Formats: C-alpha cells, sequence, structure tokens
C-alpha cells in the first residue's frame, strides 16, 4: 500500500487524476489519520506555512519548486485546496495523498472552501463531475473535510488557522473543546475560524463577507497574550505581496496563490520556519450561461 | 561580427523576463564567435549579475550554462571568478536553485576531474553539513548522493562517507531519513568491507529511530543493498 | 398550465403615479408598493423590463421579514411617462431614482437598501455613489459586474435585434419568455411579462432596447471599482462565478463585500429563484439589523 501510494503520487505530480475507486480508498485511510488530530494540532519546527492554494495545480507545483519537495520539506497548509473546477481535483487528491504517504510531514488545515456550500457552487462539484462522470468524488472529499483539523499550533508559540478570532474563543481550550467533525456553520465559533478577517478598527465588527467577524488589533494582542502565543499566522486575503503584516506583526496574511484566478496579478508567498523558528518569506509568481447583462 | 554583443547585452539585462531567458540560451554559440579575451570582459560581468537576479528561472538558465561556460575557461580561472557563484546557489532561498546547483557541480567534475574535486569542491560542500537550517543541511546529502556517482569508491569513501554517518544523529527527522537514502544510493559505490563494519550498523540504529519515516528508508535502503 | 397573465395586484397591495419636476417639465414615474413597517427596499430591474419583474419575489421577502416594497417602473419602461424618453444616460436614471424617493418622501427619507438587477444594478450603484438616497443602509447588485458586461456589448446587441419584433398575444409573449430562455420561472414570466410589452397593432416591445447601445458604455464602465467604494454593506448575486472580473474578484477575496451564487438560474435571477433571492436579502438584513424576521 506504501509502494500504491508512491505511484498515485507519481502520477498526480504529472496532474493525472486517480480513479473514483483510488479517492474512495485515499479518503477513507485519511479520515482515520485525521480522527487521530487535534482541533487545535500541535506542530514542531521546522515546517513552511502555506495560505490558499485554490485548486491552482501548476503553481502548487512552482510552490514546491520553492519550498522544495514533500516529505523533505515539512509544510503546513492553511486550507482553500479547492477553488474553480479547472485542476482542483488534482491539487486536493495529491495534498491528501502527500498526507496519507506522511503523516508526521504535512498538516493540512480546513478553509471555507473545504464545504460542500461552497464547493458545490463555485466549480469543484462541477469538475468531480466531468472528470468522474458521477459526484461520489465530490461526496468523498467533502465527508473528509469534515475531519480536517481546524487550527495549528507551532511549538507552542505560533498558531495557524485559515480565517482568523472569534468572540466566541478566548483560549486554545475552547478551539480545543469544539465539534468539528461537520459542515462549516452559518454561525459561531466554527465558522469564525475559518471566514473571519484582521481588520484596522479595533474590537469587533460584522463581517461584509457574510460569514465571521472582522477583528482589530486590541483583539490580537489580547489573544495572543492569554494564550502566550507570539504570532498569528493565516490565510483566507488575497495580498498583492503573496503576504502582509498587520496588527503590529501580531498577524500575518500567507496567499499561496499567485495571478489568483489566472487574472488578479497578486504574487504568491510562503513561511519558512527553521529549525529555531526564524521566519523568512519566499515570494513566487505563476508558472508558466447567459451571455447577456443588460 | 563584433558588434552583436552590444544587441546581445541589452536584451540580457531588458525589463522583460522573456528575452533574458531566452537569448542566454544563445551564449554558448556567441562564446564559440570569439570568445578567448571576450567572454573575461565583455561578456561575463552580465552573466556574474544574471547569476543574482531576482527570477528565479533566470538563475537557472545561468546555472544550466556555467558547466558549457566553466569548460571554454578552464579549472585555472574557475577557483577565480566563478567558484562562489557556483557554492553561493547552493544555499539560494529557492529549492530548485539549490537542486540545479547540485546536479551543477556534476558536471563540473565531470569536466575537470575528481581530483579537483577533493581539492577545490568537497570541502565547501560539507560546510553546510553543520548549517542551522535543515534545509541546508538537506543540500549537503543531495551534493554527496551526486558526487558519489563520478568521484569513485577511493574519494567518496575517505571524504564523503563520514560526513553521511555523522549525520545519523541529526535533531530533525527530515536530515535523518535522507542519511538513510543517501547510503542506499551511494552504497553501490562501496566496496563490501565499508558497507558491513561501517555503514550497516548505522543503518540498523536507525530502523529503531522515533520517526515513521526514517524507519521505513531505513530498512528500504537495507533491503535494496541485499544486506537485509 | 396557461401561459395567460397574472395581474399585479396579485403580488403587490398598492400602486402610484409619483409626480417629478425639472427643467424642461414633469413626468410620471409609477411604483408598486407592499408591506407597512420595517425598511424600504427600493427595487430597479433590468434594461426594457419593468417593476413587475419583482412581483414574485416581494411575495416571498414580505413573509419573510417586516419590510416595505418601492419597486420602480424606471424612465422609458413600464408606465413610466417622461417628458425625455430618449435620455437613458446613468447619471439621469439616478438622478430618478433619487427623485422618486424626494417626491415620495423627502422630509421623511425611511431606511432604504436599493436592490438593482442588470441596468438597474448599475444605477443602483450610481445612486448610491453620488449619495442621492439619504437614508440608504445597504445595496444589492443583481448579475451585474464590470469586465464581463464590457466583454457582452456586443453579443447582447446581437440578441436584441435577434429578439422577434411583436406578438400575436400577451399569452405568446409570455409563453415565448420561457421557451426562448429569458425567464425560467413561468410564474414569474406571467406576472413581468406585461411590463416588457404595450399593444395597439399587435402587442410590441414597450422599449425598442436596440436604441439605447449609446448609453451602455457609460453604465457599466467603472462599475466594479465604483461599486467597491461605496461604504456601506453590499450584496453581490450572481447566476455563477465566470460573472466575476479582476476588479470584483480581487475585491471579494479581500471579503469587501458579500457574494451569493445561485448557478440554477439564468440572467434574471430575481425572477428565476424568488425563493432564494428573498431568503439572502433576508439573511442580509437581520444579520445587519436593519430588519426583523416574522
Amino acid at each position: 500500500f506504501t509502494k500504491e501510494l508512491d505511484q498515485w503520487i507519481e502520477q498526480l505530480n504529472e496532474c493525472k487524476q486517480l480513479s473514483e475507486s483510488q479517492v474512495k480508498s485515499l479518503c477513507e485511510k485519511a479520515k482515520e489519520i485525521l480522527t487521530k488530530e487535534s482541533n487545535v494540532q500541535e506542530v514542531r519546527c521546522p515546517v513552511t506555512v502555506c495560505g490558499d492554494v485554490h485548486g491552482q495545480f501548476h503553481d502548487l507545483m512552482e510552490l514546491f519548486r520553492i519550498g522544495g519537495k514533500s516529505p523533505d520539506t515539512n509544510y503546513l497548509f492553511m486550507g482553500d485546496y479547492v477553488d474553480r473546477g479547472y485542476y482542483s481535483v488534482e491539487t486536493v487528491t495529491l495534498l491528501v495523498a502527500l498526507k496519507v504517504r506522511y503523516r508526521e510531514r504535512i498538516t493540512i488545515l480546513r478553509g471555507n472552501h473545504e464545504s460542500r456550500q461552497i464547493t458545490q457552487v463555485y466549480g469543484f462539484y462541477d469538475e468531480c463531475l466531468r472528470k468522474y462522470g458521477n459526484a461520489n468524488v465530490w461526496k468523498y472529499f467533502t465527508d473528509l473535510f469534515d475531519y480536517l483539523p481546524l487550527t495549528a499550533l507551532v511549538d507552542g508559540q505560533i498558531f495557524c488557522l485559515h480565517g482568523g478570532l472569534s468572540p466566541s474563543i478566548d483560549t486554545l481550550d475552547h478551539i480545543r473543546a469544539l465539534d468539528r467533525l461537520q459542515e462549516v456553520p452559518h454561525e459561531g465559533p466554527m465558522c469564525d475560524l475559518l471566514w473571519s478577517d484582521p481588520d484596522d478598527r479595533g474590537g469587533w465588527g460584522i463581517s461584509p463577507r457574510g460569514a465571521g467577524y472582522t477583528f482589530g488589533q486590541d483583539i490580537s494582542e489580547t489573544f495572543n497574550h492569554a494564550n502566550g502565543l507570539t504570532l498569528v499566522s493565516r490565510a483566507h486575503q488575497l495580498v498583492m505581496e503573496g503576504y502582509n503584516w498587520c496588527h503590529d506583526r501580531n498577524v500575518v496574511t500567507i496567499f499561496s496563490a499567485p495571478n489568483y484566478c489566472y487574472r488578479c496579478g497578486n504574487q504568491a508567498a510562503i513561511m519558512e520556519l527553521d529549525d529555531t523558528l526564524k521566519y523568512s518569506f519566499l515570494q513566487f509568481d505563476p508558472a508558466p450561461t447567459p451571455d447577456y447583462f443588460l | 561580427s563584433l558588434y552583436p554583443i552590444a544587441v546581445l547585452i541589452d536584451e540580457l539585462r531588458n525589463e522583460d523576463v522573456q528575452l533574458r531567458l531566452n537569448s542566454i540560451k544563445k551564449l554558448s554559440t556567441i562564446a564559440l564567435a570569439l570568445g578567448v579575451e571576450r567572454l573575461s570582459q565583455s561578456l561575463l560581468p552580465a552573466i556574474v549579475e544574471l547569476a543574482e537576479d531576482a527570477k528565479w528561472r533566470v538563475r537557472l538558465a545561468i546555472i544550466e550554462y556555467m558547466p558549457l561556460l566553466a569548460g571554454q575557461l578552464g579549472v585555472e580561472f574557475f577557483d577565480e571568478k566563478l567558484n562562489s557563484l557556483c557554492m553561493a546557489w547552493l544555499v539560494d532561498h529557492v529549492y530548485a536553485i539549490r537542486e540545479a546547483a547540485t546536479s551543477n557541480l556534476k558536471k563540473l567534475v565531470e569536466k575537470f576531474g575528481k581530483e579537483w574535486a577533493h581539492a577545490t569542491i568537497i570541502p565547501k560542500v560539507l560546510a553546510m553539513s553543520g548549517d542551522p537550517n535543515y534545509l541546508h543541511r538537506m543540500t549537503t546529502l543531495f551534493c554527496i548522493n551526486v558526487l558519489s556517482e563520478v568521484c569513485g569508491q577511493d574519494i567518496t569513501t575517505k571524504h564523503m562517507l563520514p560526513t553521511v554517518l555523522r549525520m545519523a544523529g541529526d535533531p530533525v527527522a527530515n536530515v535523518r531519513f535522507n542519511v538513510a537514502k543517501s547510503l542506499q544510493k551511494i552504497g553501490p559505490i562501496l566496496d563490501n568491507s565499508t558497507l558491513q563494519s561501517e555503514v550497516k550498523p548505522i543503518l540498523e540504529k536507525l530502523t529503531q529511530d522515533q520517526d515513521v519515516d526514517v524507519k521505513y528508508f531505513a530498512q528500504e535502503a537495507l533491503t535494496v543493498l541485499s544486506l537485509a | 398550465r396557461d401561459f395567460s397573465p397574472v395581474p399585479w395586484s396579485q403580488y403587490f397591495e398598492s400602486m402610484e403615479d409619483v409626480e417629478v419636476e425639472n427643467e424642461t417639465g414633469k413626468d410620471t414615474f409609477r411604483v408598486y408598493k407592499s408591506g407597512s413597517e420595517g425598511p424600504v427596499l427600493l427595487l430597479l430591474h433590468g434594461g426594457g423590463h419593468s417593476a413587475l419583474s419583482w412581483a414574485v419575489f416581494t411575495a416571498a421577502i414580505i413573509s419573510r421579514v417586516q419590510c416595505r416594497i418601492v419597486a420602480l417602473d424606471l424612465r422609458s419602461h413600464g408606465e413610466t411617462k417622461v417628458k425625455n424618453p430618449e435620455d437613458l444616460s446613468a447619471e439621469t436614471m439616478a438622478k430618478d431614482v433619487g427623485n422618486v424617493v424626494e417626491a415620495m418622501y423627502g422630509d421623511l427619507p425611511p431606511p432604504i437598501m436599493l436592490i438593482g438587477h442588470a441596468m438597474g444594478g448599475a444605477i443602483a450603484v450610481h445612486t448610491a455613489s453620488s449619495n442621492l438616497v439619504p437614508s440608504l443602509l445597504g445595496l444589492c447588485m443583481i448579475d451585474v459586474v464590470e469586465g464581463t458586461a464590457m466583454d457582452a456589448l456586443n453579443s447582447m446587441q446581437n440578441f436584441l435585434r435577434g429578439r422577434p419584433k411583436t406578438f400575436k398575444s400577451l399569452e405568446n409573449a409570455i409563453e415565448w419568455s420561457v421557451k426562448s430562455g429569458q425567464i425560467r420561472n413561468l410564474e414569474s414570466a406571467r406576472v413581468s411579462m406585461v411590463g416588457q410589452v404595450k399593444q395597439c397593432k399587435p402587442y410590441t416591445w414597450r422599449i425598442e432596447l436596440a436604441k439605447t447601445e449609446k448609453y451602455w458604455d457609460g453604465w457599466f464602465r467603472g462599475l466594479s471599482n465604483l461599486f467597491l467604494s461605496c461604504p456601506i454593506p453590499k450584496l453581490l448575486l450572481l447566476a455563477g462565478v465566470d460573472r466575476l472580473d479582476k476588479d470584483l474578484t480581487i475585491g471579494q477575496m479581500q471579503g469587501k463585500f458579500q457574494m451569493q451564487v445561485l448557478p440554477q438560474c439564468g440572467h434574471a435571477v430575481h425572477e428565476d429563484a424568488p425563493d432564494k433571492v428573498a431568503e439572502a436579502v433576508a439573511t442580509f438584513l437581520i444579520r445587519h439589523r436593519f430588519a426583523e424576521p416574522i
């Protein structure tokens, strides 16, 4: 089975999907591994933190050319593995295959995209349909997304998650207490961690995004100090540079999808944390129906 | 035939990445045009800066061109300008550069000889073994993987193997399983006396590692080396 | 069963022919009203349509939140008699919206949410941006995005001068709208299509919309950046992610507004899925506490 996995990886590296049957097995074992994982998954450095990838398979290959190959380089992904229906299948299937092959070598968190809600509507479900004929593969991945850990903690100091902070969570134990094994709710603590944004007006604000909360620097500083944290690292927001500091370096945003949706022109970035938790940022470029609105 | 250098240069420093990259894969023919003193100052300076161009693909285009260039300059003018360029790529921020730079040393040893390598190259490669960053510590092991192929039995055993075997006790698991992956690769290039009393005991220890991966690759190495 | 019409009085509680004065003379507008309390939802239809496009929506939304509905027949559309029906610039039509508000209330403008479809989407924005509604608390744009609308100009020029010129009867107009795919909801077609056509002579188009081509650039140009600059809670509803252009994609990934996709709809999404459009606007309203649920 270890060598079947190597075969699947080799294949996905050539952008060639696995069979419906194979996806099913992959997801079965992935559930089994991720069950043992915590809502606040303990990660030990050196790791490379990665933000949104958005089903952009080729730019993920680019990511690996920058940071290095798995399992040699340890990676921590902060969600949004799927987006539009072009190469989202290969992108997610690869990252899952890596996790199944190498439990200790990568961590894959849940993003707001890893949900039945968004996947049905953005493209992933359509891709599964065009590439498999049925949509069982959409079901095998969305059932799996329920098992992704929500947050991660690098050496008890650097806190990682897709979105941001919640008015319903003060401590890491609050996150640990949650039942994460479900479809992302529209309301409450779990939603917020996947949907919230850092913000330039102190305190809490109603999220213009539809779900979650905008949160200010005063909240970041409070949250970090109470949990003994030095940094909150998160994704979720497109940043033209790939990465961005805000809230006086209490928060960093890491967006890992270059030229998002093939039109934005943004850079991507990953954050390398060395053997002693020294940060360095690496920026990269991309790799080289009614028609009536009146 | 003395003016197209101005044209070639203009494009090598242009804004658009596309002109830069393709005109680079054009330097070989222009070197053979008339390049004894011309490459020295009329063209090498432009190559030197392109070695640290911010666009990693352009650094790749130089790295891959290096062996053909280092050829036409010769051994005696390599330790001069280009040795530092070659070494500094090993420690580049982009893995694909470090990786290309690794396989670049091999092509260099292919031209200049295993003796030249034992003097110039191998020590600077042994340095990265103590590097605080594990991404670099592993580059050492990737170089030893590449160098073992063209250095032969005696030189690999003497000046490379001890460094590999000493890395079996690295605090980072990613380094430890690259040790087991290295011995699998280099093992065939070692007499049977070295594999049994020097190598095998170390691989035996690694199978008892705390990490899932280090175990697996220590086992597979023993299998592939008929040791089992 | 039937393709026979359904009167507006099945969905709206009342109507009014609102009087408005300017430079050359006086104009009468026509609004269809429903509800007695809560915020007013000011509704602006697409090109060549009428307030009647919102008929079903209104019924669905009123039974969800305590709101009021003001569905406005824009100039040259529906039963709006204007001294100058040839001038259909973005500015003039937005000026009109503002004036209807003043003429109806002026002294007492109640909380207002703007909701615009297609053309009415661009006008809603131009109205919001110029701050012509002094109580406006929210803005909704339905199925219009600048980049794609600009890309569609020629093709919707083609559609129009492909349309049938006349209709044997109002029934045939209703039938044609479903059969052609203009409206995917027969209930909505039966009530809205009477605001699309008039009669004397067979039935013909209420507005020779092909004439308005000269004003189309002024409608959609800079609409994304304009929409993004209105510092109020915004909603954007699309039939698909394909509608997005560069500027709104960057905008939405930066969490600046809310987007729902309803891929089960054609272009007239409020006509095709009035149920779910009501639901989205309802949630929006309750969440920002602009309205109260039933």
